[PDB]
């Protein structure tokens, strides 16, 4: 599963 | 002994500690209002969806964190993401009411406000026993910020891919976390320290593990999950 939020935070 | 690159990582993870964690708790205001069944859940949900967040700019400054895959990256957050709040919810914690004192009184909070948001006393219980005995240790804010760091970057994390890569950047950690005992906390605090400290990683696991299975219980329901966070819902699961 993707996870957009997190990977956006981890910039 | 404690080498200038040891010195060098504590060095980083301690600014990178104070970076990311706020002891006058402003930020709570922008919370959802602690309202005192489920009546905690709103504020608790948005206190740990604004925790997740500090703990991912925490992670992201480790050193050698970001030579991982972003995949590597991903499962280690979430997979530690709730001990690590466990971990740093200890700098407001308190022995003199076991509770944690964010300030105001209404962002002080005890075993009710936990109950009050959906959780039992098989998490309350043995999560009060973890506070109060990581608390006792007494620890260096040095010590507690490698313990923050060796808890994330853990090789055996489900889905973990480049396991060794992983268990590189720990072992570095945990040499570093080791050294610094020896040559830099006093005896009799120092007795079997690093032995203590990873022996609490052992109890975080525990109390990673009842929380998932009453987190997972609670969002079943749909009339809770609404009142979560988005990012909560992608890292705890939906
Ligand atoms: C009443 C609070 C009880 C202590 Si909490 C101990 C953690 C135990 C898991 C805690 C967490 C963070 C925190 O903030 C300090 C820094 O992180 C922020 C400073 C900064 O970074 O600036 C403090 C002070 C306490 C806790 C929080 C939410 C909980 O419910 C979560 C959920 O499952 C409900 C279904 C899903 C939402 C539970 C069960 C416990």
């Amino acid at each position: 599963k993707n996870h957009p939020m997190l990977m956006n935070l981890l910039k | 002994k404690l080498s200038e690159e040891q010195q060098h990582i504590i060095a980083i993870l301690l600014d990178a500690h104070h970076k990311t964690y706020d002891p006058t708790y402003a930020d709570f205001r922008d919370f959802r209002p602690p309202v005192r069944p489920l009546s905690m859940l709103p504020h608790l949900a948005d206190l740990v969806s604004y925790s997740i967040q500090k703990v991912i700019g925490f992670a992201k400054m480790i050193p050698g964190f970001r030579d991982l895959t972003s995949d590597d990256q991903i499962v280690l957050l979430k997979s530690s993401a709730i001990e690590v709040i466990m971990l740093r919810s200890n700098q407001s914690f308190t022995m003199d009411d076991m509770s944690w004192d964010c300030g105001s009184q209404d962002y002080k909070y005890d075993v009710t406000d936990v109950s009050k948001a959906g959780h039992t006393l098989e998490l309350i219980e043995p999560l009060i026993k973890f506070q109060v005995g990581l608390k006792k240790l007494n620890l260096h804010e040095e010590e507690h910020v490698l313990l923050m760091a060796i808890c994330i970057v853990s090789p055996d994390r489900p889905g973990v891919q480049d396991a060794k890569l992983v268990e590189a950047i720990q072992d570095r950690l945990s040499n570093t976390l080791q050294t610094y005992i020896r040559c830099r906390h006093p005896p009799p605090g120092s007795h079997q320290l690093y032995a203590k400290m990873i022996q609490k990683l052992a109890d975080l696991r525990s109390l990673n593990e009842e929380h998932s299975k009453q987190y997972r219980s609670l969002s079943f329901q749909p009339e809770n999950s609404m009142k979560l966070t988005p990012l909560v819902l992608e890292v705890f699961g939906n």
